[PDB]
């Protein structure tokens, strides 16, 4: 799945300027904070886990 | 030769059962292929005996010799055959002025009065200043040399291939197929049960380059590029390109 | 829709989904066969 | 009233961690059957 | 000569009484130097020699290695860096490292990867050293000889004695160049072979005394 | 402001701590009761034989 | 060549609804695998002969 | 004795390719991994006192990565000290309010220098000379393992748990060591605390590793 989102076409990013389209995630967020602080958020509103 | 395992414990041949006797591998799973079926001439005694012969065009085992031998020599020119076909190619790609290029070009160069660059992979870039016919004369008076040498059995003594006993007078007694000796100047073949594995080894590396040189063959006549161009761009591109695009393009 | 040149094909299709939950009942059936032993 | 959220997660994780330990005790071995 | 007790000493002619017991030139380059006393025990007299001479093939490729680049680049090929105390920093170059210069050669980019192949193979091949391997088990500890003498050059036991000698004499010469590699290049800060130019170039006044002053404790 | 607040509701932090003291309170708790675990595990019973433990 | 594809995909819909009639009762019936290799042998060939002779014409059309 | 921890079945530091271990090293000794390439224990009074230099090291150096550690976290979760690094945690003295131990102006509050070394050199000595030649907490015990005194909890009554635990604490011990060194070259490298360099190294481990101080000390 990774390399399909990084190297061979693109996914739907819907958070494109305008309407959402095709990118390539060049740049995929690996920082271990920010990985691990959803798994460790709290489920109610608000926050909503992962 | 005592010698022990590459990561640690004891060092050999491992199990040789899975390639030799009547148990053994064979091109079909036990449930699709019993071993009654099995041709009487195929017993565990040839390397990489997979127990496959259909239309049967292996009678006994003389016959399955005679036709071991041409396997084998196949074996041997398709694993060179595929080296040369890949390594030149990916070496030019990558930003060296081989000029040969793909293997299907590589015969053009040299045509009229041209040339051919000769890359040596540690150290650098000749142009060999040999003419074609020279090529052409060289090549036939030494292959036929060597293959007169492979059929009759005997050659001259002492040449220099980095040997590590010299002096070698006589080839008389050497196995054909497997001389080792002179042809064995690291000495792996020492041991019998290591020469067996060895063995299979050599036979399923070569059967693999045999079909790989076939593929070579038929896909670069089909794409009309070399292997090493068709892997990268399939590698880059898998569903965009590959034979059912090819195949019908306009 | 289905490309044009598998556009005869497409009542097949219009039956597939429901294939997998046949099979459930077929198990039933083979029970029956045996008589539930 | 930090003072409050020190002493229920206190009490919580003292609870917690008395769960999790217990069932790690050989629990499996307190049946009564014959084994 | 090199052998026995009538063997070529470390102070030449004043040296009858300068050996010590323990050293009765048994062993390759034997010049009975332990003025120190390191090496009373004869496990770590063995222990010693292991040492040394693994330093001593360690230090032979070092030189060689550290003079051929600096060479070639002279010759007229462009190497990125060829001093040998900056060629390890071309790893983080934009076109990577490229062997001889050669694009289409090595051409790597990752460090990480480079160190953990490194790791990998020459704790692999350390271990075989240390306890055997495939090439074989039951050799000497130093000398495996077998699949490591292809050629055979070492059959006869006094050749084999005098090529020992001559590994051990070229590899403390090694050694010593190599030490002198490194405080040339703490010191002076160019090449070993741009160091040799400039003292060829006016002996006289380019030699180790113009750096006396560098390291000067004044504050 | 009219009051103070922890306002912290909506702000996701991890384990729902703020302030350092919470999470030393964790570690400690947790640590102090995995220490009496530790030393009343001689008398559970050791299970060093490859084959032990309950099993079908 | 579309008639050539349908042809072939009609085909191959006869030959896989023979095939999963077939291949249970030859599994089933006591004796029945060992004297019914090569039907079962040919008809699985066919079946991938056929689909690959199929993905070629689709991409021919 | 009958553990997996000695005896000629105990681990080696090399796995399957450590072949024989030397013979002086028999394997009766805690962390005895039959590394000793360099041959400097030939001696069996040089093997005792290096066993005792060990041991000493390793005590030490635990206490000290613990005091490394320690100050500095509590520093960076708010904790107001004088200077919460490691390595600048000896300069507080010279500042105008002295050393203030947790930051507090009344825990402590030292102003001389002078004072404190001399104090820790009696202290320390009459410690170091208790510790060679048998003092007050007992006389006719162990160099190395005195217990009596030192083991209230009695902690070491079973010979078989007392090899365990003395195992335990030479590895535990060795880690400090190697983590002490590590200590020391990072500070004279990276110039930042050790729970910072950790920190750094999290938030980027592509590029905040060793390799970006490479070329910090080429000659020019
Ligand atoms: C033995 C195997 C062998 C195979 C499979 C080929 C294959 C080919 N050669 Mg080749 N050659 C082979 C041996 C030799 N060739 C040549 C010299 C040439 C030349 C000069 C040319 C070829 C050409 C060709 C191509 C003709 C279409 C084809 C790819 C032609 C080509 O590459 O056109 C694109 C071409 O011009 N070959 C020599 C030296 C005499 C050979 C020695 O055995
Ligand atoms: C007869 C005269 C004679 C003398 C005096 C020596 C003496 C020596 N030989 Mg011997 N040899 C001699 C004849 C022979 N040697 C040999 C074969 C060998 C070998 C193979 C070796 C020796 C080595 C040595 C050295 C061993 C001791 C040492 O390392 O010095 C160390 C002390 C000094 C050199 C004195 C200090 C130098 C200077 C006066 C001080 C410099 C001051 C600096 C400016 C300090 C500034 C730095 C500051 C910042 C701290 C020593 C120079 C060994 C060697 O060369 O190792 C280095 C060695 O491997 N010799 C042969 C062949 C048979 C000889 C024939 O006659
Ligand atoms: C809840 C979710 C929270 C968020 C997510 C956190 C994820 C954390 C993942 C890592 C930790 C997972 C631990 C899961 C619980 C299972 C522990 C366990 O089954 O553990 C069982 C094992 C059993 O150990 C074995 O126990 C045996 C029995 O010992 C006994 O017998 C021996 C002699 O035979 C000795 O005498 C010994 O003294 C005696 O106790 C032997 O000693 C063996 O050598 C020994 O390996 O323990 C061990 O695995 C070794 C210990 C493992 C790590 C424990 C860390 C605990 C916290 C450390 C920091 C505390 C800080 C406190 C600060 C307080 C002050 C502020
Ligand atoms: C979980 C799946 C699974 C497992 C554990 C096994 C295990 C076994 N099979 Mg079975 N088999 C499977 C699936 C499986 N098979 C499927 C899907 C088929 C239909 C093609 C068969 C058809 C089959 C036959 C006809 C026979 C066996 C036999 C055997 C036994 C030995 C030979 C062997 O390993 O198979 C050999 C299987 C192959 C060589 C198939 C090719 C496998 C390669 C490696 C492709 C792998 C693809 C990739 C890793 C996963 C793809 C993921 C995704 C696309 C689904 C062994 C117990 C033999 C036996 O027990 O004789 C009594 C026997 O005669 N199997
Ligand atoms: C039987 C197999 C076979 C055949 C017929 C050829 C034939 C050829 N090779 Mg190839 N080659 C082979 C195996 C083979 N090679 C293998 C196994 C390797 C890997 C070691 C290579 C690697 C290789 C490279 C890297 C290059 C060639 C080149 C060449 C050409 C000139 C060779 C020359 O003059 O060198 C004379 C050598 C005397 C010792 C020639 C067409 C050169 C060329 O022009 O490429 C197209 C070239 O640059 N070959
Ligand atoms: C243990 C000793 C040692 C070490 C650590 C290094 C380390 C290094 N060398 Mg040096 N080198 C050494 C010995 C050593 N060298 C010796 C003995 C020679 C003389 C042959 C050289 C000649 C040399 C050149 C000419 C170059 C380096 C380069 C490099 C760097 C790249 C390494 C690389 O990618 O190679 C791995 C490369 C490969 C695996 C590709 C195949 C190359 C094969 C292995 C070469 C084998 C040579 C052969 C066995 C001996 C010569 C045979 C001859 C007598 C016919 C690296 C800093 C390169 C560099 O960065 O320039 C500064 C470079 O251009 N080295
Ligand atoms: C070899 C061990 C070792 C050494 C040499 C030091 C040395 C030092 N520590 Mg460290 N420390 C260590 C182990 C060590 N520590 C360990 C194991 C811990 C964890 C408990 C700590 C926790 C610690 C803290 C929290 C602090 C120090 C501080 C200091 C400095 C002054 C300490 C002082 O006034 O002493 C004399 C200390 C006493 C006589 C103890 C007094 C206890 C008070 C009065 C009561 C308790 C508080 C209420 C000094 C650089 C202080 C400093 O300035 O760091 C920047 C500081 O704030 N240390
Ligand atoms: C039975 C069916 C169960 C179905 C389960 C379905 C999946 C549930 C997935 C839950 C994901 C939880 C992720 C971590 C939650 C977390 O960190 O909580 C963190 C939360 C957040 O806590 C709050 O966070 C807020 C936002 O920052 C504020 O900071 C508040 O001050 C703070 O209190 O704490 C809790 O809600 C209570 C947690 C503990 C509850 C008791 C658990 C008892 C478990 C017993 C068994 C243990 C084994
Ligand atoms: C005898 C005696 C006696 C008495 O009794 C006492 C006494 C005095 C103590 C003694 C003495 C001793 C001595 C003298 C010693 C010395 C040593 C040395 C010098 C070593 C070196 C040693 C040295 C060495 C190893 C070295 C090595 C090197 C190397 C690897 C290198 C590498 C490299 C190269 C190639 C280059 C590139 O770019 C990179 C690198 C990677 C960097
Ligand atoms: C084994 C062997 C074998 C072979 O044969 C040979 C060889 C190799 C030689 C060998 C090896 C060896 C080794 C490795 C060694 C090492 C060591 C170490 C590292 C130590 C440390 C060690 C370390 C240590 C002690 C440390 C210590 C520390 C300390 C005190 C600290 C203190 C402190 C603190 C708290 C903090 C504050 O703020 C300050 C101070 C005050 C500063
Ligand atoms: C072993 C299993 C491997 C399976 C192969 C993997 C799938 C890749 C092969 C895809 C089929 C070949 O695709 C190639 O021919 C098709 C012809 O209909 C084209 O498909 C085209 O069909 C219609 C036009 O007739 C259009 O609605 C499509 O937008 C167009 O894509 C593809 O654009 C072309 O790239």
């Amino acid at each position: 799945l990774v390399w399909k989102a990084m190297y061979f076409g693109g996914v739907y990013d819907t958070w494109a300027p305008g309407g959402g389209d095709v990118r390539v995630i060049t740049n995929p967020t690996t920082n271990a904070a920010v990985i691990f602080g959803y798994l460790v958020k709290s489920p109610f509103g608000g926050d909503g886990w992962i | 030769k005592a010698t022990r395992g590459w990561l640690g414990g004891q060092g050999g041949a491992a199990d040789l059962d899975k390639w030799y006797g009547p148990d053994r591998k064979l091109f079909l799973p036990s449930g699709l292929y019993d071993r009654s079926e099995i041709p009487e001439y195929l017993n565990g005694e040839l390397a990489g005996d997979y127990g496959y012969d259909p239309l049967g065009l292996g009678k006994d085992p003389e016959t399955v010799a005679k036709y071991r031998e041409n396997e084998l020599l196949h074996a041997r020119w398709a694993m060179l055959a595929a080296a040369g076909i890949l390594i030149p190619e990916g070496l030019q790609a990558n930003g060296a002025n081989i000029k040969g290029g793909t293997w299907f070009e590589t015969g053009a160069e040299m045509l009229n009065g041209g040339t051919l660059n000769y890359f040596a992979v540690p150290w650098g870039i000749v142009s060999n200043p040999l003419p074609l016919f020279a090529v052409i004369a060289v090549e036939v008076g030494l292959m036929g040399a060597v293959e007169f040498y492979r059929r009759n059995g005997t050659g001259p003594a002492g040449y220099s291939p980095g040997i590590g006993k010299f002096d070698s007078s006589v080839f008389d007694g050497l196995d054909p197929l497997y001389p080792g000796g002179p042809f064995d100047p690291l000495g792996l073949a020492d041991d019998p049960e290591v020469l067996q594995e060895l063995k299979v080894k050599e036979i399923k590396n070569g059967r693999l380059a045999m079909v790989s040189v076939l593929g070579f063959a038929v896909q670069s006549y089909v794409t009309g590029e070399g292997p090493y161009a068709n892997w990268t761009k399939h590698v880059a591109d898998p569903f965009g390109y590959n034979l059912l695009t090819v195949l019908g393009a306009e | 829709k289905l490309p044009e040149a598998y556009a005869p094909f497409a009542p097949i299709v219009d039956v597939l989904p429901v294939i997998p939950v046949f099979f459930i009942l077929l198990a039933f059936v083979w029970q029956a066969a045996v008589s539930f032993r | 009233m930090l003072t409050l959220k020190i002493f229920v997660y206190t009490v919580v994780t003292f609870f917690v961690c008395l769960f999790i330990f217990g069932f790690l005790s050989n629990d499996p071995a307190r049946n009564p059957g014959k084994n | 000569e090199f052998y026995g007790p009538n063997r070529a000493k470390w102070l030449g002619p004043y040296s009858e009484n300068a050996t010590p017991a323990y050293l009765t030139g048994e062993f390759p380059g034997d010049y009975g130097w332990d003025t120190a006393g390191l090496s009373a025990d004869p496990e770590t007299f063995k222990r010693y020699r292991e040492l040394e001479l693994i330093h001593a093939r360690w230090a032979m490729l070092g030189a060689l290695g550290c003079i051929t680049p600096e060479l070639l680049a002279k010759s007229g090929t462009q190497f990125g860096e060829a001093v040998w105390f900056k060629a390890g920093a071309q790893i983080f170059s934009e076109g990577g490292l490229d062997y001889l210069g050669n694009p289409s050669l090595v051409h790597a980019q990752n460090i990480v990867a480079t160190l953990a192949v490194q790791v990998i193979l020459m704790g692999l091949v350390e271990g075989y050293r240390v306890n055997g391997g495939p090439a074989g088990e039951g050799l000497d500890p130093l000398y495996p000889g077998e699949s490591f003498d292809p050629l055979g050059l070492a059959d006869d036991p006094d050749t084999f004695a005098e090529l020992k000698v001559k590994e051990i004499k070229n590899g403390r010469l090694a050694m010593f160049s190599m030490f002198g590699f490194f405080v040339q290049a703490i010191v002076t800060g160019k090449g070993p072979i741009q160091n040799l130019d400039d003292h060829l170039s006016n002996p006289t006044v380019n030699n180790a005394f113009a750096f006396a002053t560098k390291f000067t404790p004044s504050a | 402001l009219v009051d103070e607040r922890m306002n912290g509701d909506g702000t996701g932090r991890p384990f729902g701590v703020n302030d350092p003291v919470l999470g030393w309170v964790l570690l400690g708790v947790f640590g102090t009761m995995w220490a009496i675990w530790f030393i009343g595990q001689k008398d559970l019973g050791d299970f060093e034989d490859a084959d032990d433990g309950l099993k079908l | 060549m579309t008639s050539i594809l349908q042809v072939a995909l009609l085909a191959l819909i006869f030959v896989s609804f023979a095939l999963v009639v077939g291949v249970p009762v030859v599994f089933a019936t006591p004796n029945g695998w060992t004297d019914n290799k090569g039907a079962v042998f040919s008809g699985l060939s066919l079946w991938l002969l056929l689909v690959f002779v199929v993905g070629i014409l689709n991409s021919f059309v």
